[PDB]
């Protein structure tokens, strides 16, 4: 995702989700632990790398692959575990490492409203 | 502009007279001081100095130090970035070495490997 | 406490003793051993001795000690209560200071005249004083030092960087060290009773994977970065700088308040990195509470012998304390543990059975 990201934010409608379902199944493959490497991934950057520009194209970039994880887990599986509670336990692992959060109030100085609004624009 | 920078460095280059010269010429410091049919001689000026600093960029470094006619905020945050007095003989260390300890792929490295493989081979 | 501004002005009246040597650290350590508790009076009394030892520090001009002008100039009225608040940020520039002694700006103001008479062996040296004296002047540090500590640990100031993080950690190290009891002793309460109980009994999250993210270093992205890791690291530094005396307290403080707290394994795993790696420091010198270490580590064993189902990683604990008791004890504390290890699970014997022997 971070390689993604940074070369192609664009040209990009469905050949990442393609790719992400070839490296979850042939892997391990725990949904939980699968959208935690892939928030970790958005979020580990638009902090360190950027200082401009660059992290306009990074929140952007996040805010179109969370329609893509999205719209992967509508049409991906179906019949356990329907993408509903692993989503809990993945935001609460999420919410378990607080210096994520603090490093991008660090770096975008509005995280905490910022995050409730990307949070609730997300839950469209 | 850029095209005849372009047939500049194509061209001698020992006597870049026409290089700096195109260089201090089609820079966008004059804020148009007559009466310029532009209505923008700030935000469209600095935008077509960006412009023009972003192509052409590792054309003018062939030379010695251009004029810098930007003087914007930040210039563009990737680049070669590759010690030019160093061999290739250094994904070991800058990069191979890192990421044994760094679980992550580090946008800079990123783009650095993305430079160094079509400025190499892949077999190699 | 009224009169003793007349031996304040009499001090005034004799600058010349301290035209010699700035070594106050001793001078406050074993003037203020039980008196930061019960500080009241001479609290009152540094009310107006802080600009009467600045003063008298003062006889000189390389203009080498920032902290106390600092201080000078972030007490322009009413010095009882306001150079006290934005301490945090305040100690971020103090521990600026430091984490400039070792590779930053090192031919900065501070190491001259004459780098050899001063005191100078090194500027960590001239940190020590300079460090006491900002954290003598009021009473809620000492109490408040380690916290504020933490704080700008987790409440990352955006002056402090994150990528190189441990010499901060060092720095805090030597500071701690540095400071006398009342002002370290409150890390066993940062450790132990903030976050080692935070959730962390039975359904803390899906975060339990102990080995990735409890042990240091994980933390080299932005991610992976958990409260309880910067703690650990905060902790070993402490433990590895005050490895000295501060270190024998920490047996019975592990007797004392470590017995109702430990309720999961991870939590055991929590304390064995906080205990562990030190114990050859004990070995060296202080062998005669290895043993007491020794059966503490076993007392836990019975606390998450009984409030356990199951033990998924248990084998780390069963060799861990296998190379405990054949590395560094031997054959010295079997009589004790024979009748604690006796109320083990059927597996724990089964691993242990020539622990036993």
């Amino acid at each position: 995702i971070l390689l993604e990201g940074t070369m192609n934010l664009t040209g990009e409608m469905q050949p990442l989700v393609e790719q992400l379902m070839m490296v979850k199944r042939m892997q391990h493959i725990p949904t939980p632990l699968f959208v935690l490497e892939i928030w970790k991934a958005c979020f580990v950057g638009l902090i360190e790398s950027p200082e401009g520009t660059q992290e306009l194209k990074w929140t952007a970039f996040t805010y179109l692959k969370i329609p893509q994880v999205l719209v992967k887990l509508k049409k991906y599986f179906h019949g356990e575990k329907d993408f509903t509670e692993d989503v809990n336990c993945a935001f609460e692992f999420l919410l378990k490492l607080t210096p994520l959060l603090d490093k991008a109030d660090q770096r975008c100085n509005c995280d905490c409203t910022n995050f409730l609004l990307q949070e609730c624009n997300k839950q469209g | 502009a850029v095209a005849w920078l372009v047939a500049h460095v194509r061209m001698l280059g020992l006597d870049e007279r026409e290089k700096s010269l195109q260089m201090i010429r089609q820079l966008a410091g004059p804020l148009y001081s007559e009466n310029t049919l532009q209505f923008y001689n700030e935000r469209v000026v600095i935008m077509n100095s960006i412009l023009e600093h972003m192509c052409a960029d590792v054309l003018q470094q062939t030379a010695t130090q251009i004029k810098f006619p930007s003087t914007g905020v930040d210039t563009m945050p990737y680049w070669n970035l590759l010690p030019p007095k160093r061999p290739i003989k250094e994904v070991l260390t800058d990069i191979f070495a890192k990421v044994l300890e760094k679980g992550w792929v580090d946008s800079r490295s990123i783009h650095i490997l993305d430079t160094l493989l079509h400025m190499g081979g892949v077999y190699w | 406490l009224p009169v003793s501004k007349s031996l304040e002005t009499l001090l005034d009246h004799l600058g010349g003793l301290y035209k010699f040597h700035d070594r106050p650290v001793t001078y406050l350590y074993n003037t203020l051993h039980y008196y930061e508790m019960c500080l009241r009076n001479r609290d009152h009394l540094k009310r107006k001795l802080v600009h009467a030892i600045i003063g008298s520090l003062k006889d000189n001009r390389p203009q080498g000690w920032c902290l106390s002008d600092t201080y000078l100039k972030h007490a322009m009225n009413a010095r009882e209560d306001n150079p006290w608040v934005p301490e945090d940020s305040y100690y971020c520039k103090l521990i600026g200071r430091l984490v400039d002694t070792m590779a930053g700006k090192s031919p900065g103001p501070f190491p001259n005249c004459d780098w050899r008479f001063n005191e100078f062996p090194n500027p960590a040296a001239h940190a020590l004083h300079v460090t006491c004296v900002e954290l003598m002047a009021l009473a809620v540090p000492g109490k408040d030092v380690g916290n504020a500590l933490l704080n700008v640990v987790l409440k990352s100031q955006p002056l402090v960087p994150r990528e190189n993080i441990t010499a901060w950690m060092n720095a805090i190290g030597l500071i701690i060290t540095a400071l006398p009891e009342p002002y370290w002793i409150v890390l066993h309460d940062r450790i132990v009773n903030v976050i080692s109980s935070s959730s962390l009994t039975s359904e803390t999250e899906w975060v339990g994977y102990p080995f990735r993210l409890f042990d240091f270093t994980a933390c080299h992205q932005s991610y992976s970065e958990m409260s309880c890791s910067y703690t650990l690291a905060l902790a070993h530094a402490v433990w590895h700088h005050s490895s000295i005396g501060q270190l024998s307290l920490i047996p019975k403080f592990l007797t004392e308040a470590l017995l109702p707290v430990v309720k999961t394994e991870f939590q055991l795993l929590y304390v064995y990195h906080l205990v562990g790696p030190f114990l050859q420091r004990f070995q060296q010198e202080r062998t005669r509470c290895m043993i007491e270490i020794g059966v503490a580590f076993y007392d836990m064993l019975l606390n998450v012998d009984q409030c356990s189902t199951h033990l998924n990683y248990m084998d780390p604990i069963c060799d861990f304390l296998y190379h405990m008791k054949y590395m560094f004890t031997g054959d010295s504390v079997k009589e004790q543990v024979e009748k604690i290890i006796c109320n083990l699970k059927p597996a724990l014997k089964l691993r242990l059975r020539f622990i036993t022997h």
